[PDB]
C-alpha cells in the first residue's frame, strides 16, 4: 500500500467553521443591537451600505477583524463597491457592536479603505454614528482619530472626500467630516458637536439640548458645519 | 506704537525669513552653548505642584530660543496660543504654543485660526515649526458651537497635516482629549514629540473622571498614575521623555537631525481645507 | 490577500511544534485550532477568508477594483538588489 | 449701465437676457481645453 | 487670600520617578544578562 486513508472530513469541517462564522455575522440583524438601532428610527451600518451602493456590489474588508468580549469587525464595516457603476470606497460606524467607539482595529479598518481609495483613484464615503471613543484604550483611541484626520487631509482635493452624520459625532472625532468636502445630516436623529451639553451645564450653567447644540438644522443653517440637511 | 517701530518689526521678520520659496533661509552663528545654564534649569521647577496654578508659556519658549527672542504673529489675538520666528542655533524656526494664563490655555475658534495660518506659512517658506503643548481641551460656552468650532477648529489639525518641513512638538504639561491629537501630534505627521515628566495625557482629567467629602485626593491621585507621559511614551507616540533642563540641547538636536527631511504631498492643483 | 478555510498559517506546522505512542492526532490537533487563517483574519493580515468556490469572482473583483492603482517608488538612479 | 464696461473690454459681450443660454453653453465649449497652470509652490497661504 | 497652597513636591516627584526609569534603564549594563553577554564573547547592544 501506499502511505494511508483517512476518512477524516478535516477539510469540510473546515468549510462548515467559516459558515459557522459567516453565520453568526448574519444572525446579528435581527439581534437586540439591531432592534434597538431600529427602535430609534436608524438603519444599521449594513443596511444603509446595501441601500447607498449599487444592488449586490459591496465586497466587505476586515469581516473577521478583532481586538486582541471582543465581536467581529471592531465597530465599523469597510470595504468598496459601485455607485452607478463607478467604483467607490465607504466605511459605516457600527452603533450596535460596542456603541461604534474608535479602537486601534476600528481604526485600522478604516485606514486600510481609506488608503485603497487614494491609491486607486476613487471617492470615499464615510457613515458616522457613534458614542465617542473607545475609552478603554485610552491614548490609544485619540491616536486613530488623529490618523484618521491625517488621511483625510492627504486626500483633500485628490478623491471626491464625503461624510455621513446619521447618529452622533461628538469630540475631536468631529474633524474628519469637517476636513471631508462635503458632510451630510439626517433629521432629528444625528447630531454633532465638539463640546457636549452636560459638559456645557458643568461649565456655563446653561441648558442646551442635542437637537438645539448640534442637530442637523443647526449644522446646515447656522454653524455652516453640515451641506445637506436630509 | 509708530511708524519707527513698524517698520523694525517689518525688518526683524523679513530677517528670519528666506527671499522666496525656494531660497535658503539665513543661517546665523549659534548664541549660546549647549551645556546647561540657569535658564534651562530653572524648567525643572516651572510646573506647578498645584493642578489650577498657571505659568507663563514665554518662560519655557523664551528658555529655548536664541537670545530668547520671539517675533510674535497676533501677539494680541487669541493670546491663549502664542505663534511667531525665532531662532534655533541660528537656524529660523516657527514657533506654536499653548498660554496657560488666557483662557486655561484651551483651543477655541480663534486660537485655531490664527496658529493654523501661521504654520501654513511657515510650511510653506520652508521655515521649521516647533510646538509647546499645555491644553486642557476645547473652550466650552454656548457661542463656540454655534459660530463655527466644527469647520474652524479644523483648519489647524489641517495644517499640521500637510505640513512637510521638520516638525517638533514638546508636551509640558496638559494634553487631554482631543487637544492632545490636534497640538502637533505624531499622528499628524510631526517628526519627533518629547515629553516631560509633567505631561499629563489621558482622553480626560481627574476633574472629569470622578462621576471631608469635598477633597482633591481622588482627583490628584488619578492625575498622578493616570495622567503621565508614560502609555504614550511605550506606544511610540513620544519619541523620548526628558527632564524640563534637556528640552533646548534635545529640541536643537532634533532641528539638526531632521534638517533634510523630503516629504512631498500626493499631486493636486490644490487642496480643500475648510473654510 | 484572501485566505481559504483550510490556510494553515503560522510560525511552525505541527510535525515542528510537538517537542499508541506514536500518533498524528496531537500534531493534527494543532493544526486545527492553531495552523488556521483566523488570527491573520482577525489582525487585517488576509482581507477575507473565502469559500475556495469564491476564489474566480474574487480574484476578478480584486484586480478591478485595483486597476488604476498608482504607486511610485523613491527616486534612484537604480536599486542594488541581491545578485 | 453695462456698457462702460463694455467699451473698456471688462465684459466681452451685452447680451440679451434670453441668449444667456446658448451664450454660457458656447463659451464653455470654447473653453473646454483652458490650461493655465499657478507658479510653482508647496501649497499658498490663503487668509483662515 | 487667593486660592490655595499645597507644600506638594509633586512636580519634584514625577521627575525623581523620570530618574528612578533611567536608573533600571542604566543598571542592566551590570546585571546578569549583560554578564551572559560578555561571557561569550560579546558586547552589549548599548
Amino acid at each position: 500500500m501506499t502511505a494511508t486513508e483517512n476518512a477524516d472530513g478535516r477539510t469540510r469541517r473546515r468549510l462548515d467553521e467559516l459558515a459557522r462564522r459567516r453565520a453568526e455575522l448574519a444572525a446579528q440583524a435581527t439581534e437586540r443591537g439591531a432592534g434597538r438601532q431600529h427602535a430609534k428610527g436608524k438603519l444599521t451600518a449594513r443596511e444603509r451600505i446595501d441601500l447607498l451602493l449599487d444592488p449586490d456590489s459591496f465586497t466587505e474588508l476586515d469581516a473577521l477583524a478583532r481586538h486582541r468580549q471582543r465581536p467581529y469587525g471592531d465597530g465599523v464595516v469597510t470595504g468598496y463597491g459601485t455607485i452607478d457603476g463607478r467604483k467607490v470606497c465607504v466605511y459605516a460606524q457600527d452603533f450596535t457592536v460596542l456603541g461604534g467607539s474608535l479602537g486601534e482595529v476600528f481604526g485600522e479598518k478604516i485606514i486600510k479603505v481609506l488608503d485603497l481609495a487614494i491609491r486607486t483613484g476613487c471617492p470615499v464615503i464615510g457613515i458616522n454614528d457613534s458614542g465617542g471613543a473607545r475609552i478603554q484604550e485610552g491614548v490609544v483611541s485619540l491616536a486613530y482619530y488623529a490618523e484618521l484626520v491625517k488621511r483625510h487631509v492627504a486626500a483633500s482635493g485628490v478623491i471626491p472626500q464625503i461624510s455621513l452624520i446619521i447618529g452622533p459625532c461628538a469630540g475631536g472625532a468631529v474633524y474628519a467630516p469637517a476636513t471631508t468636502d462635503l458632510v451630510v445630516m439626517v433629521e432629528d436623529i444625528s447630531h454633532m458637536f465638539v463640546t457636549g451639553p452636560d459638559v456645557l451645564q458643568a461649565v456655563t450653567g446653561q441648558t442646551v439640548g442635542m437637537e438645539e447644540l448640534g442637530g442637523a438644522h443647526r449644522h446646515n443653517a447656522v454653524s455652516g458645519a453640515a451641506h445637506y440637511m436630509a | 506704537a509708530d511708524e519707527k517701530d513698524a517698520f523694525d518689526y517689518v525688518r526683524m521678520v523679513l530677517g528670519h525669513l528666506p527671499s522666496n520659496n525656494m531660497g535658503d533661509t539665513p543661517v546665523f552663528a549659534p548664541t549660546a552653548a549647549r551645556e546647561l545654564t540657569e535658564a534651562d534649569r530653572a524648567l525643572d521647577t516651572l510646573i506647578p505642584d498645584r493642578t489650577a496654578e498657571s505659568y507663563d508659556m514665554m518662560r519655557v519658549v523664551n528658555a529655548v530660543i536664541d537670545d530668547g527672542e520671539l517675533t510674535q504673529f497676533h501677539q494680541l489675538f487669541a493670546p491663549n496660543v502664542i505663534c511667531g520666528l525665532a531662532r534655533v542655533e541660528g537656524h529660523s524656526v516657527g514657533v506654536v504654543a499653548n498660554q496657560p494664563t488666557h483662557l486655561a490655555g484651551a483651543l477655541d475658534i480663534d486660537a485655531s485660526e490664527k496658529a493654523a495660518r501661521f504654520i501654513r506659512f511657515c510650511d510653506a517658506f520652508h521655515v521649521p515649526v516647533l510646538t509647546f503643548v499645555d491644553v486642557p481641551g476645547f473652550l466650552t460656552s454656548m457661542e463656540q458651537e454655534r459660530d463655527g468650532i466644527i469647520r474652524r477648529g479644523a483648519k489647524l489639525i489641517y495644517a499640521y497635516c500637510e505640513a512637510t518641513v521638520p516638525m517638533v512638538t514638546v508636551i509640558t504639561r496638559k494634553a487631554y482629549g482631543g487637544g492632545y491629537g490636534v497640538m502637533g501630534s505624531k499622528h499628524l505627521g510631526i517628526d519627533v514629540n518629547l515629553a516631560w515628566p509633567t505631561a499629563e495625557i489621558a482622553v480626560m482629567g481627574g476633574e472629569s473622571a470622578v462621576r471631608e467629602e469635598t477633597r482633591e485626593r481622588l482627583v490628584s491621585e488619578y492625575t498622578e498614575t493616570m495622567c503621565t507621559p508614560y502609555v504614550a511614551a511605550e506606544r511610540g507616540y513620544v519619541d523620548a521623555v526628558i527632564m524640563p533642563h534637556e528640552t533646548r540641547a534635545q529640541v536643537a538636536t532634533a532641528l539638526d537631525t531632521l534638517r533634510d527631511k523630503r516629504m512631498t504631498r500626493l499631486p493636486r492643483k490644490h487642496g480643500n481645507i475648510p473654510l
